[PDB]
RNA sequence: CCUACUUCACAAAGCGCCUUCCCCCGUAAAUGAUAUCAUCUCAACUUAGUAUUAUACCCACACACCCAAGAACAGGGUU
RNA sequence: ACUGAACUCCUCACACCCAAUUGGACCAAUCUAUCACCCUAUAGAAGAACUAAUGUUAGUAUAAGUAACAUGAAAACAUUCU
């Protein structure tokens, strides 16, 4: 589900990935949103690549990294899986997801005047 | 431009022991079934060619003795005959070059 | 340097301390000159200290040659077969005494870099860590995202 | 003696057997080619109708040469002759394995000797039941246009007025200096110039202390694949399988060119009237004339054009 | 670029190339067998064939006579060309010469060739002979030939 | 068990080998003169009944060793590994001689024998296979044949293409093993003792002992496989390069037992055939 | 790229001929709260608004001679 | 909170981290005295120690098997031809 990552703040629009093709005029700067639309794995791959130690083992390590844009995973990879790591960020619930019991449990904060359009 | 640093023996070995520089093994060498000599497939057997060249040189020395002078190329065919050979019917009217040795087996 | 030198692991000869301690030095051979200032200290050692050392170390056979070759020496042969030759050239009596005692207390193993200051044949009692220690199991051993 | 001797088919054949083998193998080749002459009677794959967005297969033709041509407006167009020589579909691969998301048809042409091909290629063509082809080119197609491997293709697979793209290896000019390769101005002939008339000038600036990748430098020119887009098909000789393509085509005479429907946007949906899967002579719906002409072509034999 | 260039660049130029080939051809006409660097023999083979054709054209043909006069530096060979070589090949239409590769020249290791006019009086060259028809492969192929002849 | 049969046959083979070697002890220098066209007049002094035409080739050069397939010792074809007996004239025959007919026949017999080994060690244990004979067919016939009687449990079974390809793969495994062709001139008595079980081989041995003046028979072994040879064989199995078991035709007149003729075709390293020519030869080797 | 023309001549060239395909964003609007009007919105939201270049190109594991391939090597052809 | 030095503590040991300069303890090899007579000792001496002077001489590398150089042709090796 690397396609469904979430960026805090306006990083989708502000974070810029810079590359150079080597040729003159070959400097390419692409926002995170554009890079994500192009490759749904690039953002996570680049984050991991930047966090890994900058030595010759880094690409051997990156060979052990398997990124899949969506829920689908190859059968052999699935059979290899051993453990699932807890998600680092707990996803906040939406109102549509809150139960009526929970809504009721939360107190009403204020008395709205009756004569108000709302 | 002059070299900026002496090239090490390690670099030099990597260069001058490259396969591109190594001599390639030839695989077109075989044995001449006639005489059993080594030859390349597309080239004439060296030994057989040497035989033919020596015999040709002897025949040409005889031709030169017969002609006796520059610019004496005959206007008629030539036939080489060895000891114990006689001009055949078709050998008539052709200059005869006589060789003192016997007819070589490879010469027909 | 370590990279330019051989290295070994800490070890004893035959588990030298488990059942009993066996002195690994078994032979000392002192080649000493009757004449020559180089072996004056060795001569004094033979006169004043070799007998006491011998009776202190009954397991070590000590030979005194009184006819050296190229320098006065002490050759120490250990049970494991190692032979350590030390020149006693121009050494005082006390220097020779300390050197001989060092040879006596030392084992035949090479004096090279020792990789670890410790050596356990049984490093683990509770079980060496493997990735599955501390990992909980799941019902029917179902791997993550497994349908059944 | 080491055992890596390089052998050719004739090496151990006797004088009597050489001509016999030549004749036998040539007869087999022509028999195999004839066996495929009737594809529609050989379990043809479903022939779907044309739909918008459908891409059909192309051909592999041989550049015969060039000749002039005149249009009814009186203008002369140089046209190049592309002969389809034993062009057949050889292989079909699906979107998944096409290295993309569009089916692929391999097409070969210009049958060549079997004595000069690698064992793997010979086995592939033996399974296909065809003599080996000089070049195999891959065409991206939609599944609508899939054609059973082994089916022949003909010049009439195209039609006059169509626009086509022709890709081929350009003429190889070897290592060429910068003046000929990139059209550099060079340096003056006289006025003092010493030993610099055709040389590259400065190759970079002093600051970067290197040469940028992609700098134009002397090197091998030509002998690379180039495509000419949007060439009009002026005429088709069905008898000899000749396509008359407007203008110039890359590569030398007698070189194999890959010919396909033009990809230019202006000609996006002109495939309505073209034979969608391919032209099937075996279909025999209407035996085509010997020459199909575009409307504007001044056909030879017509009365002399008068601009009345 | 030398696309379609059929003539080697030899000697000191075009005239020198013609003269070199002319000397080789005169030697060939005189001796009926010549050793020379492979490339020069290859270049001169076409000229040798053309001379045989010109000699076939006839002694009385002025153009053939002029061509022979130019191409044979020793003029005693012109009667030979018009009265020995041309009559010898009157039956044939081509392939008057036989060119074979020879072991590289010892001097400079040059690729060497021997070119002869077919039918000369000299001892035959050790020509390459194909495998005997009685070999295993050739017999199997003869079996194929007989079976094909019978079946079809 | 078949393994025990092979073991005991090999034991008898080695016993006869040692017996003949002992019968010929010490070293008696026999003069063998090279009468071949090339290197004429050379003489090899050789160890009687120990040295071989292969040893003479080794003396001559490596080209002779690699190219020589048979020997005409005193005008008779001798296997390159068959010990020389008496002073003689020797000439080495290759595959490319002007008249290689003898070499072709020897190659044909050796290929048939290899096929026989493959056949006998191919089928599953339960089925029983009886190697009747290697009929002597001309090379023009296009395929060397080996006759075998399979079990009644298989008389209704015809090999599939995959079975035939497995036979070819086994033959190529044998070629890769490159086992020398061992020979023995063995009297009919010991030959019959070795082949007591195989009735077909017993009667063939009787036929051969009748044909020849004495009761001397030609036994040949590649490895663990011993068979009666109609004549001299190839030195080694690596001489074969292209080898294919092409077909199995059931002989029409089979009332008592069903004789299946395994047909195959081979070409040596010296005479490799291009892929297409080989395919045509394969096609014609299925008749 | 060579059909013509021209330099030329079994071919290389231009002075000759042939082919060349989507955009980028500054603003202008819709509904609408904070601030019940209004408000294009670093409010939620709806358009102009699109790069996520579209493609095309290339894709056959395994002597000698000739070549439009080529410095060598490599490449293609030899049915 | 933790991390964090050659700081400090800890076990053991301590003369053992500046330029110029200065003080000092040792010392390779050589020769001499006298020893030793084995390859050393105590002394007296001195052409008494070389990773460095575009150092001197010699050797051999690198550049590099590179730049460069050379034989008109055939032939009967007589000769002829260009
Ligand atoms: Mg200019
Ligand atoms: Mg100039
Ligand atoms: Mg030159
Ligand atoms: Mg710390
Ligand atoms: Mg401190
Ligand atoms: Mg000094
Ligand atoms: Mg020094
Ligand atoms: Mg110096
Ligand atoms: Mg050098
Ligand atoms: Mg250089
Ligand atoms: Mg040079
Ligand atoms: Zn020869």
């Amino acid at each position: 589900n690397t396609r469904h990552i979430a960026f805090s703040g306006n990083k989708w629009e502000q974070k810029v990935y810079s590359s150079h093709t080597g040729y003159p005029g070959g400097f390419r700067q692409v926002t995170a949103a554009q890079l994500h639309l192009r490759d749904p794995v690039a953002i996570v791959k680049l984050a991991i690549y930047g966090m890994l130690p900058k030595n010759l083992h880094r690409r051997t390590m990156m060979e052990r990294l398997h990124l899949f844009p969506d829920e689908y995973i190859p059968e052999d990879i699935l059979k290899n899986l051993v453990e699932e790591l807890p998600q680092p960020r707990k996803i906040p619930k939406r109102l549509d997801e809150y139960t009526q019991e929970e809504i009721d449990a939360f107190p009403r904060l204020w008395t709205p005047p009756e004569d108000y359009r709302l | 431009a002059a070299p900026k640093n002496r090239r090490t023996i390690e670099v030099n070995r990597c260069r001058r022991r490259n396969p591109q520089k190594l001599i390639k093994v030839k695989n077109n060498i075989d044995v001449c079934p006639e005489c059993g000599h080594l030859k390349q497939k597309h080239v004439l057997c060296a030994y057989c060619y040497e035989k033919v060249c020596k015999e040709t040189a002897e025949i040409r020395r005889q031709i030169g003795k017969q002609e006796g002078g520059p610019f004496k190329a005959p206007t008629i065919e030539t036939v080489v005959l060895y000891t114990g050979e006689t001009p055949s019917e078709q050998d008539q009217g052709k200059r005869i070059i006589e060789r003192d040795r016997k007819r070589p087996s490879w010469f027909t | 340097t370590a990279r330019g030198t051989p290295s070994r692991f800490l070890a004893s000869v035959l588990h030298n301390g488990l059942g009993r301690y066996v002195q690994q030095l078994q032979r000392l051979s002192f080649s000493v000159s009757r004449d020559g200032a180089s072996s004056r200290g060795a001569r004094e050692f033979v006169e004043r200290e070799v007998i006491d050392f011998a009776r202190r170390n009954p397991g070590v056979v000590i030979y005194v040659n009184s006819r050296p070759c190229c320098v006065p020496r002490v050759v120490a042969e250990y049970l494991n077969g190692a032979v350590r030759e030390e020149s006693i050239h121009c050494k005082s009596v006390e220097e020779i005494s300390t050197l001989v005692q060092k040879l006596a207390d030392q084992s035949g193993l090479d004096v090279i870099r020792i990789r670890k200051p410790f050596h356990t044949d049984n490093p683990s009692i509770q079980g060496q860590w493997h990735p599955f220690t501390n990992k909980p199991t799941t019902f029917r051993g179902l791997r993550p995202r497994e349908v059944q | 003696l080491h055992g890596k001797s390089g052998t050719w088919w004739d090496e151990h054949l006797s004088e009597e057997n050489v001509p016999f083998i030549k004749q036998l193998v040539s007869d087999e080749d022509k028999a195999q080619l004839a066996s495929k002459l009737c594809p529609l009677k050989d379990e043809p794959w479903p022939i779907h109708p044309w739909e918008p967005g459908s891409f059909r297969v192309g051909l592999i033709a041989l550049k015969l040469g060039m000749m002039p041509l005149w249009t009814k407006d009186g203008q002369k167009h140089v046209v190049t002759l592309l002969q389809v020589q034993d062009c057949h579909v050889l292989k079909y691969t699906s979107k998944e394995n096409c290295n993309g998301k569009m089916a692929t048809l391999s097409v070969g042409g210009k049958t060549v000797s079997r004595f000069r091909k690698a064992t793997s290629i010979l086995e592939f063509y033996r399974e296909l039941g065809l003599p080996p082809k000089q070049t195999v080119k891959i065409f991206n197609i939609t599944d609508n246009a899939a054609i059973k491997p082994g089916t022949p293709l003909y010049a009439a697979h195209f039609r006059p007025g169509q626009y086509v793209d022709v890709t081929a290896k350009t003429i190889g000019k070897g290592f060429q200096g910068v003046m000929k390769r990139w059209g550099f101005k060079g340096q003056p002939a006289t006025h003092g110039q010493t030993k610099t008339h055709r040389r590259p000038g400065a190759v970079a600036t002093g600051d970067i202390g290197r040469v940028w990748p992609g700098t134009k430098m002397p090197g091998k020119m030509g002998n690379i694949y180039r495509t000419e887009y949007g060439l009009k098909v002026w005429r088709i000789n069905t008898k000899h399988n000749i396509i008359y393509v407007n203008g110039s085509v890359p590569g030398h005479k007698n070189c194999l060119v890959k010919v396909k429907d033009s990809k230019l946007p202006a000609y996006k949906d002109l495939g309505k009237n073209l034979p969608f899967p391919t032209y099937f002579p075996d279909g025999d719906e209407e035996e085509l004339p010997e020459d199909l002409y575009d409307e504007n072509v001044c056909q030879p034999g017509a009365p002399s054009i008068t601009f009345a | 670029i030398s696309h379609g260039r059929v003539f080697r660049r030899m000697g000191l130029g075009p005239e020198s190339r013609i003269h070199l080939l002319r000397n080789l051809l005169t030697g060939l006409v005189r001796h009926e067998r010549i050793e020379a660097p492979w490339a020069r023999v290859d270049e001169m083979r076409g000229y040798a064939e053309k001379l045989i054709d010109y000699g076939k054209l006839g002694d009385t043909n002025e153009r053939a006579m002029r061509m022979a006069d130019f191409w044979l530096t020793e003029k005693d060979l012109i009667p030979k060309l018009f009265q020995v070589l041309a009559p010898r090949y009157k039956d044939q239409t081509g392939g008057y010469t036989r060119m074979l590769q020879i072991p590289n020249r010892s001097l400079d290791r040059a690729k060497m060739a021997v070119i002869e006019y077919k039918g000369n009086c000299l001892p035959p060259l050790p020509l390459p002979r194909r495998d005997s028809h009685l070999t295993l492969l050739n017999q199997l192929l003869q079996g194929l030939r007989q079976d094909l002849r019978q079946s079809q | 068990s078949p393994t025990e049969l092979t073991e005991m046959r090999n034991d008898l083979f080695n016993k006869e080998k040692a017996r003949q070697l002992s019968l010929t002890p010490r070293t008696e220098k026999i003069e063998v003169k090279h009468v071949g066209k090339t290197d004429p007049g050379t003489v090899f002094v050789m160890n009687k009944n120990i040295s071989t035409p292969y040893s003479c080739a080794m003396h001559l050069s490596e080209w002779y060793c690699r190219k020589s397939i048979l020997a005409l010792v005193d005008g008779q074809p001798w296997d390159m590994y068959k010990p020389l007996t008496k002073s003689c004239e020797i000439k080495f025959l290759t595959f490319k001689d002007c008249d290689p007919g003898e070499v072709n026949k020897a190659y044909w017999r050796s290929c048939a024998m290899m096929m026989g080994c493959v056949i006998e060690r191919a089928f599953k244990d339960e089925y029983m296979v009886n190697l009747v004979r290697a009929p002597e067919v001309p090379v023009i016939s296009g395929a060397f044949c080996y006759d075998v009687v399979l079990d009644s449990k298989l008389d209704e079974w015809m090999p599939t293409k995959e079975n035939l390809r497995s036979f070819t793969k086994d033959a190529h495994a044998l070629i890769y093993k490159d086992l020398p062709f061992e020979t023995l001139e063995v009297e009919a008595k010991v030959a019959l003792e070795i082949f007591q079980h195989s009735k077909y081989k017993v009667d063939f041995i009787e036929e051969k002992a009748s044909q020849n003046p004495e009761r001397i028979v030609k036994l040949h072994r590649i490895g663990d496989f011993i068979d009666v040879s109609e004549g001299p064989l190839i030195p080694r199995t690596s001489i074969c390069f292209q080898y294919e078991v092409s077909a199995v035709h059931n002989l029409q007149p089979t009332q008592p037992s069903l004789i299946r003729r395994f047909q195959g075709v081979s070409l040596p390293v010296h005479l490799r055939a291009h892929f297409t020519i080989w395919d045509k030869l394969l096609e014609r080797s299925r008749k």
